[PDB]
């Protein structure tokens, strides 16, 4: 699992 | 910009964490800066990454790397040593074509040896190097101070970067030590994967891998063992624990020798695979471009070509190129919402003295 957040 | 967290599980890696953190374009620069780290039971890395894709006009990147390294050789299942390492790389690409990729750097590497196990080969590459630690200890130390000139080529035409049917990839990685290093020697890894559709829907599609590994010293030096090559696991040979394959430690006595089932890993290293890919059976049509059912026919051997079997000749003769190991099996690939999983089972049918089997082998991946 990977969980990728642009900010 | 963006960040990211990675939780995944492997046999030979256990859990394994991953987080990073980009600025996509650094106060102006243009100079994309990262820093990301993983860890998993035998490895934990962190870097800083600080790159420009368009150093010139037309595609030349340019490309910064500050890294630590440790590394535990038992959880890796060799025989036992811990390298904690730094450096810095500086790496130039061109992109040659469409399919072609050349990149070339300059890299700086400090390595720190502790908690080496005596043994045969290990030891035979610090007298090499001027250095004689006690062969009854396992409380000592070896430092390094290296510069390298590091080249690479990338050829990539694969139809598809998930669950490929069509074309090949290959990635050929060397390096040098320039001459001022503590070690002096070269390394080259050579790694193909060739997809052939036998079929107008490609489904059944012909997969073959080939690895290729071999460094040696220059000057009456050797390559660092911490450099070396190792083959069976997940990724290589399956059905085999992780890095068994090769030459095993040969223990010197504690405080005449003891052979063991302790791999070492070696200086030269050959890996084949041919696995034939299929629809997968007792699943759904739905769920097709999510999953791969694949037979494999996996072997690789490594060796050490430095073993002195004259002085040795009562042991298996590590320099043996030939003990090539073999094993089939069928493996699934499963794009799952804890992301992509692998299974796989392998049965070793030729195996040697000491190499441990893994028949079942398991990776949940934390990158994509
Ligand atoms: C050792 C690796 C460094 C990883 C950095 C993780 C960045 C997480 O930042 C999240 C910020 O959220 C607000
Ligand atoms: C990452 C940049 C590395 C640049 C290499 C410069 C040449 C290295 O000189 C080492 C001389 O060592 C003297 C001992
Ligand atoms: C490109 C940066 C190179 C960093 C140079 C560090 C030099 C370390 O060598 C230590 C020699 O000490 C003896
Ligand atoms: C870009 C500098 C690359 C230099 C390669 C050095 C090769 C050293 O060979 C020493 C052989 O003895
Ligand atoms: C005190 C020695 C300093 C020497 C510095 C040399 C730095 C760059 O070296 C260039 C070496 O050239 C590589 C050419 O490759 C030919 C290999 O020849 C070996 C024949 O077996
Ligand atoms: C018309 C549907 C496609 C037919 C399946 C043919 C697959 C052949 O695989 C046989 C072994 O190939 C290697
Ligand atoms: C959803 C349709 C499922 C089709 C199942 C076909 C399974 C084909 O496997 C044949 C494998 O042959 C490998 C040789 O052993
Ligand atoms: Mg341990």
């Amino acid at each position: 699992w990977n969980w990728s957040k642009s900010f | 910009g963006s960040f990211n967290f990675g939780i995944g599980y492997g046999t030979e890696s256990g859990v394994s964490f991953q987080a990073g953190v980009q600025q996509d374009n650094w106060l102006g620069t243009g100079y994309a800066v990262g820093i990301n780290g993983t860890k998993n039971d035998y490895q934990t890395y962190a870097e800083l990454s600080v790159t420009n894709p368009y150093f010139t006009v037309d595609g030349v990147s340019l490309g910064g790397r500050l890294f630590y390294n440790d590394f535990q050789a038992d959880d890796a299942d060799l025989s036992d040593y811990t390298n904690k390492s730094y450096g810095t790389d500086v790496t130039l690409g061109f992109p040659i074509n469409e399919y072609n990729s050349l990149r070339a750097g300059l890299g700086y590497v400090h390595n720190s040896l502790s908690n080496m196990q005596p043994q045969v080969a290990m030891w035979r590459y610090l007298y090499s190097m001027g250095e004689h630690p006690s062969t009854s200890d396992q409380d000592n130390s070896f430092k390094t101070d290296d510069f390298t000139f590091n080249y690479g080529w990338t050829y990539n035409k694969l139809d598809r970067g998930y669950f490929p049917t069509d074309g090949s990839r290959v990635n050929l990685t060397g390096k040098v030590t320039i001459p001022g290093s503590d070690n002096e020697y070269y390394k080259v890894t050579l790694d193909t994967a060739t997809y052939v559709p036998i079929d107008d829907d490609h489904k059944w599609v012909v997969l073959g891998r080939t690895r290729w590994g071999y460094g040696d010293g220059l000057g009456g030096k050797e390559m660092p063992f911490y450099e070396n090559f190792y083959a069976g696991g997940s990724s290589t040979v399956r059905g085999f624990q992780s890095n068994t394959i090769g030459p095993k430690a040969v223990y010197f006595p504690h405080q005449d020798l003891s052979k063991s089932d302790d791999a070492v890993g070696g200086n030269a290293m050959a890996v084949a695979s041919l696995e034939f890919i299929t629809p997968t059976p007792f699943i759904s049509d739905k769920y097709a471009n999510s999953v791969r059912t694949s037979f494999f026919w996996d072997m690789g051997t490594v060796w050490d070509t430095n073993w002195d079997s004259s002085q040795y000749s009562g042991y298996p003769d590590y320099s043996d190129p030939s003990n090539i190991r073999m094993s089939a099996g069928i493996a699934l690939q499963w794009m799952s919402p804890l992301g992509p999983l692998v299974f796989s089972y392998a049965q070793p049918f030729k195996k040697y003295d000491g190499d441990k089997a893994e028949q079942f082998q398991f990776n949940i991946g934390k990158t994509w």
